[PDB]
């Protein structure tokens, strides 16, 4: 006869969502004074995380069910918000322009300000870009903004960064996460190689489109992750080994005017450059691109065809779809990004204010004028593409970039009290 | 899951040597290491092993007061604590890790490298 | 642990069969395990218990014998199988292996 | 058949091992705006899973107890493995996973068979 | 308001430090034990003094300030050493 | 010219009612009764204090 006894402390679980916290490294605590994702109201990393590799555990991966994504879709949109919430509404900048040419990509715009001053009325100039605003049919000389007649666009707080500081995520006590360490893994099905986390590392929220940068490179292969490389409505994520080095940069000496609009209200516009106009441009290692691109059809070709022409140049959606955009120094930069894909590397760029947390409904942030000029550079990582064998770049929202990262890893409960068989009776 | 041991080292009769192994890839704690060596034109001679959790070890009657084993587990390192060095002590150097099922010796398949002695 | 060992030319062709022998003076019921070793590289194991295949080792190898006396098979000599050969003992220690055994180029 | 061994590895989920020798690491298990609003959550739920494992072993008289047995039989009909089949050649993540469903009735029943009814016969036991 | 929020936070604190005490003394098996005893020796390295230089001579606060990096040790060898090692040894005994 | 300036609501009193302070429970505060002690340093008169 065997007995009912209980067992506390089996190390066993089951799959479970709950809310993962943040925590900072060491410098986000003090960025509070910009930052707005690398903010004060987050705990420490663990200076000496642990990760213990499971013997005989194998458990089923769905990149697509990663519900972590999900949380890092509202909580980016929902800080980024926050940040925008005391700054300066553009509504009575939005009345008129009289613009012609600077001295058309950027336009030097009169202005008449309606009554600021309490009793007194002024006028005023400012550099825009022909992205942010418009003609009226039948002036051809006048503008407006092209968001004005849908909603409030807001002038970010010139003490603002969006740094993509890699923030990590941490398990609450009675969770834990497991990562599949299978570098061969895709994005669905069992993995043998697996370990416990209680905490990932950091991943950046960076936002672009039509790139995968600054992380994560593959395991020295082209490494292609798709739901399905069959369905024309799924999408093809692609990791790189190698980055590919591009470099941007707007070599313009911008200067901005703080324009008063009353007493107590005022917001920055572009004011004179400083210098020549220069056209804002990024630098891609042609070579290492294409050689890199060489090598993605050799990994592409498995699931296409040996002799499938695929990637050819950008089409489809607006063009915010269209081009290629980035961050560059905080300034945004839309690329043609066709020279990449010219044949189945410098390339110009526009700039564009008003701009989404990835697409708002109606609302719109203003990116103020940015003193100097612009620098930087960064690490091609990957790549999303689009079905048509040919392929083209773009397509997802911000939940397809994060997900190309969170892939890694599953949220489980664990659940330590059971029962078993014994051959001891309670004595009493 | 590997073993990394460090490098080689030449000696005189009456000195020491002192051969690390790193644990990559698993708990350090978590299995026990031998240590082995083989002499040239020697089979495997067996020295001792040490628990990376609790320190404890044993070894060889032939060696005992002059092989030690240490371990620091701060960075997941094994090492291998060899004096009276002499003539005999020449050869290869290695770490190894066994099933231990049951917390008994099974057999090893996991192995370092090996490092050099001359002495 | 008081091991005498088959004799260390053990000349084979491949796809011929070859065998090692391991006899000790003492028992150690099964507790042997059998090692694969090339020049230059550390002892790799490839039957424990005295007859458990490890994963990843081919199925060529085999093993028989209990108590005192294992002997390993390979079935179907490879190439890359002309190594030496090892047997270590189990029921007591220090757990020494055998001298070791070759095979050899027929 | 050297005695080596006796070492720590961490979690040790129930795959690794059979749930006989899983048994001997319990203690390793048991060792083991909206920023405010997620720091607050996560803490309620820590909370609460604690408890809730407390509050059985409470009611059955278990507290502080890493294994406690109980004046319930084991009806095979719940399980009709044996001892060997269940404890040596079964790890817990998959064995749990065929009694789940009995899960309620069993802690139901070493609640009332047990403590309601040993409490009440000792302390008229007691009272003597 | 941010009153709720002091109130909250007020008694989430009390209710994690009865828990972390709680948590200890369940796991040691001194749930209910205003004093219990435990299977490990102590070790003079974490204390050479005698008994009475300890418990007559001296006042808690100041003497256990000077075992206080022992706190982890000593607390992990009164789990291991003691209850999962008992609890073994005594459910097997319970079989027969 | 720098910012907004609100009236405040006729309904309004900022009377300085002394309000007490409270530890929570686990906390306790900890009270220096020496009258001749300075800003900073031991205190020996000390008493346990809730609120
Ligand atoms: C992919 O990764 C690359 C880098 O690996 C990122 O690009 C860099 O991002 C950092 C952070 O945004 C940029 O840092 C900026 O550098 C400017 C110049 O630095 C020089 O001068 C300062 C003067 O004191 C020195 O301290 C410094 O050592 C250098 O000598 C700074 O001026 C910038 O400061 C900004 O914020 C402060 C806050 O108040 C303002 O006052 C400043 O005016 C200014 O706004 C800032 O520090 C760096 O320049 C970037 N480029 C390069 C080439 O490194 C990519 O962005 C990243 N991409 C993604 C998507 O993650
Ligand atoms: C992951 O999951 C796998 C699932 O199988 C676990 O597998 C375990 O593998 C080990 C060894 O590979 C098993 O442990 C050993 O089993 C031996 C049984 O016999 C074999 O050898 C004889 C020799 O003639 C054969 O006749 C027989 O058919 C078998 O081939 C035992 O002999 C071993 O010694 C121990 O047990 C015996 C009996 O209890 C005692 O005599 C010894 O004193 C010693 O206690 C040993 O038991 C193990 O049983 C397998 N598990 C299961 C559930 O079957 C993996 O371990 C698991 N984890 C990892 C980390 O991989
Ligand atoms: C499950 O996932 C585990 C985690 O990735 C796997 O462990 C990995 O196994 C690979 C096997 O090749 C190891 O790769 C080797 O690493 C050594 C490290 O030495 C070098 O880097 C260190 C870093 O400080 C440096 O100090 C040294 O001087 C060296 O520069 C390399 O030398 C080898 O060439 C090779 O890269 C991984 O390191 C190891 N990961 C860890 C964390 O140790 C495990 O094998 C996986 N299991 C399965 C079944 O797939
Ligand atoms: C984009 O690619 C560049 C080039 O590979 C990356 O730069 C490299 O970053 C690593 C970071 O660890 C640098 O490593 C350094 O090693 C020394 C060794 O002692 C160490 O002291 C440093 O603290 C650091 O670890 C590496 O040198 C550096 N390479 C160059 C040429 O500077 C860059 O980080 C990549 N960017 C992203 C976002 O991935
Ligand atoms: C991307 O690559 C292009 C070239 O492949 C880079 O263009 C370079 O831009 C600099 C500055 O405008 C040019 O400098 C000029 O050199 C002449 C030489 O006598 C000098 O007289 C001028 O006063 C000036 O210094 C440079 O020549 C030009 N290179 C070429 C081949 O035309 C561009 O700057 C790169 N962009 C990035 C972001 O790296
Ligand atoms: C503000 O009104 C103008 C027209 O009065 C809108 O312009 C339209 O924009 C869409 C965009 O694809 C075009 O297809 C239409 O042809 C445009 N209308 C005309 C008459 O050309 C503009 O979109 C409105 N602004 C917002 C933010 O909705
Ligand atoms: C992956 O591709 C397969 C290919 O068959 C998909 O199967 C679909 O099955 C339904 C069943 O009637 C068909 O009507 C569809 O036309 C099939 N799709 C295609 C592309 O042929 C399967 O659903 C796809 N899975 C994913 C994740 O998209
Ligand atoms: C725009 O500038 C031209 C320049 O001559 C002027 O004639 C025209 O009236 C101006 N329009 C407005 C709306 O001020
Ligand atoms: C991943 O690979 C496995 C291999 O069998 C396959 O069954 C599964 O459908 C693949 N999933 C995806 C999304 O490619
Ligand atoms: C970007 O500038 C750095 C400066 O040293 C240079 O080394 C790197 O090659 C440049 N990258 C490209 C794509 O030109």
């Amino acid at each position: 006869q065997l007995w009912v006894t209980v067992y506390y402390g089996v190390p066993v679980w089951k799959e479970a969502t709950t809310t993962l916290f943040c925590a900072s490294d060491a410098r986000a605590y003090d960025t509070e004074v910009r930052n707005v994702w690398a903010t004060h109201a987050c705990v420490p990393t663990d200076p000496n995380p642990q990760e213990v590799v499971l013997e005989n555990v194998t458990e089923n991966f769905n990149m697509w069910k990663n519900n972590m994504v999900e949380q890092m879709h509202e909580d980016i949109i929902s800080l980024w918000d926050q940040s925008l919430k005391p700054c300066v509404k553009l509504t009575p900048l939005c009345v008129t322009l009289n613009c012609t040419d600077l001295r058309g990509e950027i336009k030097n715009c009169s202005f008449n300000i309606t009554t600021s001053m309490r009793d007194k009325v002024q006028k005023e100039y400012a550099l825009f870009y022909k992205l942010d605003v418009v003609p009226i049919k039948n002036d051809n000389t006048s503008y407006r903004l092209i968001s004005c007649n849908t909603s409030v666009i807001t002038q970010a707080c010139p003490k603002v960064s969006f740094e993509p500081i890699p923030i990590h995520y941490c398990a609450p006590a009675g969770f834990a996460i497991l990562k599949c360490n299978d570098k061969k893994f895709n994005g669905t099905g069992p993995c043998t190689n697996v370990s416990t986390v209680q905490c990932t590392h950091g991943i950046r929220p960076v936002v672009s489109t039509q790139l995968l940068l600054n992380g994560s490179l593959a395991e020295e292969e082209v490494v292609i992750r798709s739901a399905n490389f069959t369905d024309n409505a799924k999408i093809i994520i692609v990791q790189l080994n190698k980055s590919v080095e591009i470099n941007c940069t707007r070599p313009n000496n911008n200067t901005r005017k703080s324009i008063h609009i009353g007493p107590g209200r005022w917001f920055y516009t572009t004011g004179e450059i400083i210098g020549d106009i220069r056209q804002a441009h990024c630098n891609i290692s042609g070579t290492k691109w294409n050689d890199t691109l060489k090598q993605i059809v050799v990994k592409l070709k498995e699931q296409f065809g040996n002799k499938t022409i695929v990637f050819n140049h950008s089409s489809g959606g607006d063009p915010e779809i269209v081009m290629h955009s980035f961050n560059c120094g905080g300034e945004f930069f839309y690329c043609n990004s066709t020279q990449l894909f010219n044949s189945t590397i410098v390339l110009p760029c526009r700039i564009k204010q008003i701009v989404n947390m990835w697409q708002e409904v109606g609302k719109a942030m203003y990116a103020p004028p940015i003193k100097g000029q612009i620098r930087c550079s960064s690490n091609i990582t990957g790549l999303i593409l689009i079905r048509d064998e040919i392929f083209r770049p773009g397509g997802g929202d911000m939940r397809d970039n994060w997900r190309s990262e969170l892939y890694k890893y599953k949220v489980v409960k664990i659940e330590p009290l059971g029962i078993a068989p014994t051959k001891c009776k309670r004595r009493v | 899951e590997v073993l990394v041991q460090s490098g080689a080292e030449v000696k005189k009769p009456g000195a020491s040597v002192k051969v690390s192994c790193r644990a990559f890839g698993y708990t350090f704690t978590g299995n026990a290491l031998h240590w082995v060596r083989q002499a040239p034109g020697q089979g495997l001679e067996w020295l001792g092993w040490i628990n990376p959790h609790s320190g404890d070890t044993t070894t060889s009657q032939k060696f005992q007061g002059r092989v030690y084993m240490t371990r620091d587990k701060s960075i997941n390192t094994a090492f291998l604590d060899v004096t009276r060095l002499t003539s005999d002590d020449t050869g290869i150097y290695y770490c190894a890790r066994d099933k231990y099922y049951g917390n008994e010796a099974v057999g090893m398949d996991v192995w370092g490298q090996g490092t050099s002695v001359t002495v | 642990i008081q091991l005498t060992q088959s004799p260390s030319f053990l000349s084979a062709s491949v796809g011929d069969k070859v065998t090692i022998t391991c006899r000790a003076s003492q028992g150690v019921r099964n507790e042997l395990a059998w090692y694969q070793q090339k020049p230059g590289k550390a002892p790799n194991l490839l039957i424990y218990y005295a007859s458990t295949l490890q994963s990843g080792v081919p199925s060529r190898f085999s093993a028989t014998g209990s108590g005192t006396h294992f002997t390993l098979t390979v079935s179907s000599l490879q190439p890359e199988d002309f190594a030496t050969y090892f047997c270590q003992h189990m029921s007591s220690y220090p757990l020494t292996f055998g001298g070791g055994t070759k095979v050899e180029i027929k | 058949a050297v005695g080596i061994g006796a070492v720590f590895l961490g979690f040790l989920g129930a795959a690794g091992s059979t749930m006989g020798a899983a048994s001997m690491t319990l203690t390793v298990q048991a060792r083991q705006t909206v920023w405010g609003i997620k720091q607050l959550q996560a803490r309620v739920l820590a909370v609460e899973r604690y408890l809730k494992d407390q509050q059985l072993l409470g009611i059955w008289g278990c507290s502080g107890k890493l294994i406690c047995c109980t004046a319930v039989p084991w009806n095979t009909s719940w399980s009709n493995k044996s001892y060997n089949q269940i404890w040596n050649n079964m790890t817990w993540m998959e064995w749990e996973r065929e009694i789940d469903n009995y899960t309620s009735l069993i802690y139901t029943l070493i609640e009332d068979s047990q403590n309601q009814q040993e409490k009440n016969e000792q302390e008229l036991l007691e009272l003597d």
